[PDB]
């Protein structure tokens, strides 16, 4: 069980942490990135998912 | 053709003025090959065996 | 009779190495087999001596290899010999295989001989790979990760076989330790397989460059071929020596001098040169399952050749169309290798896809079509009615 | 003393070939600063750089200085 | 070559003489090589550097 | 021992070939032959022959593959340079 | 792939150790060690190198002993169990500036200065690359390059953005042998010393190679001659056919 | 006779194998056994103590010893296997004997 301090992560930066020997990605997304993510049609994805189905808070991709 | 009439070998035969010419060369060749081979075998064997001797990192003088 | 004939043990040696009747006309292409035995010995010997100083634990593996490099007397000679030897093992194997392809060595009555050889090739690939993982460098870790994941492609149980193979959540300490145990085991299975290869070879004997019978003019293995084998054995050693002492790392990857890291995969991954053609084939199929199936098929397709070769004569010596296409196949293979070393970028992806097509088409379309056409040409060029 | 590499680089930046190369790079740098001062540079997704032109220069320099730099060092 | 017939006389060289020669060769050759090698790299070796040092 | 399966190769004295008759071979001891040095003047211009008949079967397929490789490479270089960033967006995705 | 991503190709400098018959230059190794101690050691460890390996290579037995003793290592606990320190001995390994990975990143904007023990073998380009990287920092990045805060530009490094600033400047070291410590002279030195760290067997390996190649060459030539002799009877063999009457 | 002699060789190889395996546990018995058996060679005049320091790979039974013993314990069993094949080859030429000690050629069963 790993704890990451989000308050420490900058704006448009990528942070990587270890959890069960597997790498965990965490990106603090910019407002533009959040739009790019939620403005894509399902027909363009081989594995259909809305950005909403994947992130709880649009600011944090985990 | 008659089997008693031996075909031409002139192009191959050495004009025998020195009978033991080819013998001396062949025997020298084989001999040098044996010499260098034995030296190599000795060096190879020694290389493997000495790899079992004390390593550089364990010869500490307490 | 002579003692070498009557003794239970010596007669085996006599029949295989001394009195064995060989076709008088075989050329230097027939010297690769002995060279392959030599390679097998060099790999086993240098491997056992290094095993004396090696630790399989994931926390010590990399450093123990450095220990072999820096502290063990003549240690670097052992490692560079073992490492460069693996490469030379494949260079010689490809030539052994190509020689068989060109002369129709795979044809009846040597089918069993050819099939056992395919099994050996597979076992050798598996062996070298496991050895590669023992260094536990950056390439090692990701290779161990990719190859073991290859099994997840199997429907239903696939991901299970994988966690099983790993012995945990990911490539870790149970993985590398079982890989070392396995790397030591497999070479002895290859040895046993090499004996079966030789048994199958002994019943009908070697073929020859003319592709016809050798029964009318044979000469003893002893003297003639023992001394001819010596010529290539020394040449083989000279060249290996040049790499071992003068350019030991040219056939390796710099990323393997960096300890494995579970969280970071190198920006540029280029597998072992002898796996590149297969890596390119894998990469050319935009589907996971189909990708691995086609790669494995690139090896198994070798089994098809005895049936698709429709010719009535053995070998390409007297065949214009077959010789030409034989070389298209050879250079296509090299191309596949070159594509494998490049990035997945525009001109390369399509080139990779076409080369893959050509590779399989050689066995399934070109050979059967061409051999049939050549059969007919041979006929109508002499029959007067 | 003055650094042997910088000495050789300077000497080569002043040849007919080197001047031609600094010029092409210069013409790029110029064209770039003009694009930055204009409105909307921040949002453009087509911002040009002169790395390519810089690399050509550096390459020429490397080609000329590499076989000579060590004859001057100890 | 009559030079051969003086030492071995129309017979091949025997194992014993081969082994004996091999032991001699191993020593002579190694000295010849180490010599040529060190001379070729004169000025670069530690031997050479140790002389230019005084402590 | 146990009975053995029929093969296409026997052993000295019963090799399996057809009955030979009329053929007569001749040979001279290697000991009586000219020491290895005559493989020139008489055996030099004759050599290299067994490659003048073959090089085409090797050269053409090689040539074909070399040009194909060089073409695709030079195209790649262009695509990733400045001049080709426009065509790159066209052929890429 | 764009040139900026691959990185500028390092050119070929004429290293005195390039060539089948060439040894390292031990004077250069010696100087390089000083540059490492006075400049690099501040952020880079050299974990795989043991003090003893310096003896007879770049320093005397005495010199290395003095150098090792300036550092402290954990000794075996005393008669009562309390931990205690101890000066260094030849058997020890050169110590690094940081106690752990986390402290190493903290002192470098979050970047991790890698261990230099194998650096020369762990990068395509080898010596040419290390040298080129060290002496290739431009005063200003090329026009248009948006360099991230805390980063530096270097064309030889992939992607151009490196977390290591230029650290070599003219005369920042006082070479004990008198040599002018220009930035290129120093880069040339550390790199040579770093090559030795990664390939300590270098000089010896090339000597053994010369012996090995001469014997095998000779053996190869000799075998050809022997083979031809042993084959002469078969090679010059001649046949004649006389059709048997019915 | 050949059948019997190959069998003696196998017996020796088996003793050597079990012993090396015994040393891999590295318990109290392991260490002293490794010490005693390797010292057995010091009995050889002149070079004896050298063969021993060689076998140990150092001053005493240590880390170079146990690691080479493991490598060796893995190797030898495959040599026994090959030796077992030669044992069987020698057995096949004349066949098994029987409790009566006489010929079996007049009445055999598959
Ligand atoms: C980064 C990439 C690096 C690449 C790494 C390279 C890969 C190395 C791994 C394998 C190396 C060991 C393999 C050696 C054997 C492979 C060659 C082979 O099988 O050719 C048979 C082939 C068949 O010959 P043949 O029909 O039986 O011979 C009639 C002889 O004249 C009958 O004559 P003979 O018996 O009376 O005497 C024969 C001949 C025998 O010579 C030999 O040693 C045997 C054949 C070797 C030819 C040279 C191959 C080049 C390898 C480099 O001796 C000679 O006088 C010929 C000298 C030829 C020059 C050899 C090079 C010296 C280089 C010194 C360094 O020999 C050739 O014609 C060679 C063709 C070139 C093929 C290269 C493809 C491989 C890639
Ligand atoms: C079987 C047929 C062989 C096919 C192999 C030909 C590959 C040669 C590729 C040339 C190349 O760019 O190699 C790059 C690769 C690696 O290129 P790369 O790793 O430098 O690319 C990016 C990485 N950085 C940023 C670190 C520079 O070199 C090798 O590992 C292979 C070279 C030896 C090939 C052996 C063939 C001998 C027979
Ligand atoms: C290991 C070798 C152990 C040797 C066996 C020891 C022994 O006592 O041998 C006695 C044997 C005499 O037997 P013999 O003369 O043939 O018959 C009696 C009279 N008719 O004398 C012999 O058997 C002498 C034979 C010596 C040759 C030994 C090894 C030759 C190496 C090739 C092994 C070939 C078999 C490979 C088997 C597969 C291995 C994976
Ligand atoms: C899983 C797939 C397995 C199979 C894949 C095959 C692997 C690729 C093979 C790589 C190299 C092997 C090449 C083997 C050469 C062909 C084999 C052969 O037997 O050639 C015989 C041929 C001429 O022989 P012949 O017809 O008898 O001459 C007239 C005498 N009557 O000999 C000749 O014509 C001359 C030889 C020409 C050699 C060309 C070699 C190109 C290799 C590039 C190496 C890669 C470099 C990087
Ligand atoms: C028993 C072993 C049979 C070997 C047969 C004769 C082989 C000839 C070897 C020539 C090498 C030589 O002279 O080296 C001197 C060379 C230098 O001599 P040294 O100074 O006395 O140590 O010794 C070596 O380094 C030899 C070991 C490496 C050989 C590299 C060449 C590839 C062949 C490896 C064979 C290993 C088989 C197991
Ligand atoms: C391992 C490979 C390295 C082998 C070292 C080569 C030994 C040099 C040969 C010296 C010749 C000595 C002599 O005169 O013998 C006369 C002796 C009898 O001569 P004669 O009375 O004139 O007929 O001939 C032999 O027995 C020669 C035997 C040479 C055995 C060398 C092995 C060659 C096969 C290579 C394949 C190996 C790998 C497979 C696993
Ligand atoms: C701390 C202030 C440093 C000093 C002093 C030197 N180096 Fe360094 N180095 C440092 C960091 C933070 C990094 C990481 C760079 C990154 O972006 O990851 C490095 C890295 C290197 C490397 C590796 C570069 C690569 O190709 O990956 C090398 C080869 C290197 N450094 C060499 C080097 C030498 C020889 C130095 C003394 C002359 C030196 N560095 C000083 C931080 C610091
Ligand atoms: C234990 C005996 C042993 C045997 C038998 C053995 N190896 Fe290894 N091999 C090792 C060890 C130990 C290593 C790790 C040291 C090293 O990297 O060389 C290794 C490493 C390797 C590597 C990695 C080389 C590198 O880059 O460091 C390859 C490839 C390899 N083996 C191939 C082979 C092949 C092919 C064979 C046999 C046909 C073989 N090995 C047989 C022990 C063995
Ligand atoms: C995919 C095929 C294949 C592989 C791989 C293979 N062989 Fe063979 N081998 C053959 C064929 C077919 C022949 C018959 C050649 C002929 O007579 O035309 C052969 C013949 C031989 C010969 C006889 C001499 C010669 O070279 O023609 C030897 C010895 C031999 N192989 C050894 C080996 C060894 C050792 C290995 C590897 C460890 C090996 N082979 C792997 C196909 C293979
Ligand atoms: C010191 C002697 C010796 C040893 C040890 C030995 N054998 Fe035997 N073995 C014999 C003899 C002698 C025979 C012949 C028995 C007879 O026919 O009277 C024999 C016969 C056999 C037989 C035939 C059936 C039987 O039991 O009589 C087999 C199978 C066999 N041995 C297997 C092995 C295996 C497997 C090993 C050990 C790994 C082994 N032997 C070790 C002496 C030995
Ligand atoms: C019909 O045509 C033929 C033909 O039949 C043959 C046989 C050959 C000749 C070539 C061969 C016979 C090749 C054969 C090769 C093998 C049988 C290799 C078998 C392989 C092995 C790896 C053996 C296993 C080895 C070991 C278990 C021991 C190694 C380890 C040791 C000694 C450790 C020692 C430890 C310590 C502490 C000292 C031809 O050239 C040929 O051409 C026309
Ligand atoms: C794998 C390790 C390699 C070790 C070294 C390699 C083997 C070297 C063997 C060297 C010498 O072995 C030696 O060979 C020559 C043949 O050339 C033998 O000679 C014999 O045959 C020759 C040739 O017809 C006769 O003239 C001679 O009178 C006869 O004694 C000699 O009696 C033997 O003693
Ligand atoms: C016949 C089996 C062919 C093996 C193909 C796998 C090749 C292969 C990959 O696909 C890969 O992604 C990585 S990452 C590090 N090494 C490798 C590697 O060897
Ligand atoms: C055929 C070999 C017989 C082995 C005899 C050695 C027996 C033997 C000892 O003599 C000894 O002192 C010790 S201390 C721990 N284990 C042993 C042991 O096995």
């Amino acid at each position: 069980k790993v704890e990451v301090n989000l308050a420490a992560i900058p704006l448009g930066k990528n942070v990587v942490v270890k959890w069960q020997g597997k790498p965990v990605f965490i990106r603090h997304r910019t407002p533009h990135e959040i739009q790019e993510a939620n403005s894509v049609d399902m027909s363009a994805l081989k594995d259909p998912q809305t950005d909403a189905d994947r992130v709880k808070d649009p600011q944090w991709l985990i | 053709k008659s089997t008693y009439r031996t075909p031409n070998f002139d192009d191959v035969l050495k004009e025998n003025n020195d009978a033991d010419k080819g013998r001396s060369y062949a025997y020298f060749m084989v001999g040098a090959m044996g010499l260098l081979s034995s030296a190599g075998a000795k060096s190879t064997v020694e290389t493997f065996i000495s790899s079992m001797t004390a390593t550089a990192d364990v010869l500490a003088m307490a | 009779m002579a003692f070498r004939k009557s003794n239970v043990y010596l007669s085996l040696v006599n029949s295989y190495i001394i009195d064995s009747p060989q076709p008088s006309s075989i050329n230097y292409w027939w010297n690769m087999g002995s060279l392959l035995g030599l390679c097998l010995v060099i790999q086993i010997v240098t491997g056992i001596f290094m095993a004396m100083h090696y630790s399989s634990n994931i926390e010590l593996a990399f450093s123990s290899v450095e220990h072999i490099m820096r502290d063990v007397h003549n240690g670097y000679i052992l490692r560079y010999l073992h490492a460069n030897g693996a490469s030379f093992f494949f260079m010689v194997m490809f030539m052994h295989m190509a020689k068989g392809l060109y002369y129709g060595s795979y044809r009846s009555p040597r089918v069993t001989l050819w099939n056992v050889g395919v099994i050996i090739f597979t076992l050798t690939i598996a062996t070298a790979f496991l050895g590669y993982c023992c260094v536990y460098g950056q390439m090692s870790h990701w290779g161990a990760t990719v190859i073991t994941n290859l099994f997840s492609a199997i429907p239903f149980v696939g991901n299970d076989i994988v966690s099983w193979l790993w012995g945990g959540f990911s490539v870790s300490n149970p993985t590398i330790q079982r890989f070392f145990a396995l790397h030591y085991l497999v070479p002895f299975i290859i040895a046993a397989m090499v004996i079966m290869h030789l048994m199958a070879l002994h019943i009908h004997g070697s073929s020859n460059p003319l592709g016809i019978t050798g029964n009318l003019d044979r000469i003893p293995m002893h003297s003639y071929f023992i001394f001819k084998d010596l010529v290539t054995v020394f040449l083989f050693m000279l060249i290996l020596a040049l790499f071992v002492f003068y350019s030991p790392n040219t056939l390796g990857h710099p990323d393997n001098y960096i300890p494995g890291n579970p969280l970071v995969t190198p920006a540029s991954i280029v597998p072992e040169w002898y796996l590149l053609p297969f890596y390119a084939i894998l990469r050319s199929i935009p589907d996971k399952l189909l990708g691995v199936i086609t790669m494995f098929a690139a090896i198994l397709v070798l089994l098809v050749l005895p049936f698709t070769d429709r010719s009535v004569v053995r070998g390409n010596t007297f065949k214009v169309l077959s010789k030409f296409f034989f070389f298209i196949f050879v250079f296509n293979f090299v191309l596949l290798g070159q594509i494998g070393a490049c990035h997945v970028e525009v001109p390369y992806v399509l080139m990779g896809q076409i080369a893959t097509f050509i590779y399989f088409a050689y066995f399934l379309i070109i050979v059967p079509v061409i051999s049939t056409i050549e059969n007919v040409l041979f006929y109508i060029g002499r029959v007067n009615k | 003393v003055t650094d042997q590499l910088e000495d050789l680089r300077e000497h080569f930046k002043n040849t007919e070939e080197g001047k031609a190369l600094v010029h092409h790079y210069e013409e790029c740098a110029e064209r770039v600063k003009i694009q930055q001062q204009q409105p909307g540079y921040a949002d453009l997704e087509h911002k040009e750089d002169c790395v390519e032109e810089f690399f050509h220069l550096q390459h020429y320099l490397d080609t000329a200085t590499a076989p000579r730099l060590f004859d001057k060092l100890k | 070559s009559s030079l051969y017939k003086t030492f071995f006389k129309r017979n091949a060289v025997f194992v014993g003489t081969i082994f004996a020669g091999a032991f001699v060769f191993q020593t002579v050759f190694d000295t010849a090589i180490t010599s040529w090698y060190e001379n070729h790299n004169k000025g670069k070796l530690w031997k050479d550097v140790k002389a230019r040092i005084a402590a | 021992g146990p009975p053995s399966g029929k093969t296409y190769m026997g052993w000295w004295g019963h090799m399996g070939g057809p009955k030979q008759k009329g053929i007569t071979s001749y040979a001279v001891s290697p000991y009586a032959q000219k020491p290895l040095q005559g493989i020139f003047h008489n055996a030099v211009f004759n050599s290299f022959r067994r490659f003048k008949s073959q090089f085409l079967y090797v050269l053409i397929p090689a040539g074909i593959y070399w040009y194909w490789w060089k073409n695709g490479n030079e195209y790649n270089e262009f695509l990733y340079s400045k001049a080709g960033r426009e065509e790159l967006e066209r052929v890429n995705v | 792939m764009t040139a900026a991503e691959h990185g500028l190709h390092a050119p070929a400098y004429a290293w005195s150790h390039n060539g089948p018959f060439e040894t390292f230059d031990h004077a250069s190794i010696r100087r390089g060690y000083q540059v490492y101690r006075e400049v690099c050691a501040a952020c880079h460890s050299l974990d795989r190198v043991a003090w003893r390996t310096l003896v007879g290579v770049s320093h005397t037995n005495e010199e290395v002993r003095n150098m090792a003793e300036e550092f402290e290592y954990d000794d075996e606990p005393d008669e009562q169990g309390n931990p205690k320190k101890r000066p260094g001995k030849l058997s020890d390994y050169i110590p690094g500036p940081y106690p752990n990975e986390q402290a190493a990143r903290a002192a470098n904007q979050g970047a991790l200065p890698p261990d230099l023990s194998l650096i020369v073998k762990a990068r395509h380009g080898g010596c040419d690359y290390i040298f080129s990287l060290l002496t290739g920092y431009p005063d200003e990045p090329p026009a248009g390059v948006a360099l991230p805060p805390g980063s530096n530009y270097n064309p030889y490094f992939p992607g151009g953005s490196i977390a290591m600033a230029r650290v070599l400047f003219d005369d920042m070291v006082e070479y004990e042998d008198g040599t002018p410590a220009t930035t290129s002279q120093m880069a040339k030195d550390v790199t040579t010393f770093l090559n030795w760290c990664a390939e300590p067997e270098h000089d010896e390996r090339k000597r053994l190679g010369l012996k090995t190649v001469i014997i095998l060459s000779s053996l190869y030539l000799l075998s050809i001659w022997v083979k031809k002799f042993k084959w002469a009877g078969i090679k010059t063999r001649k046949f004649v056919f006389n059709p048997p009457k019915p």
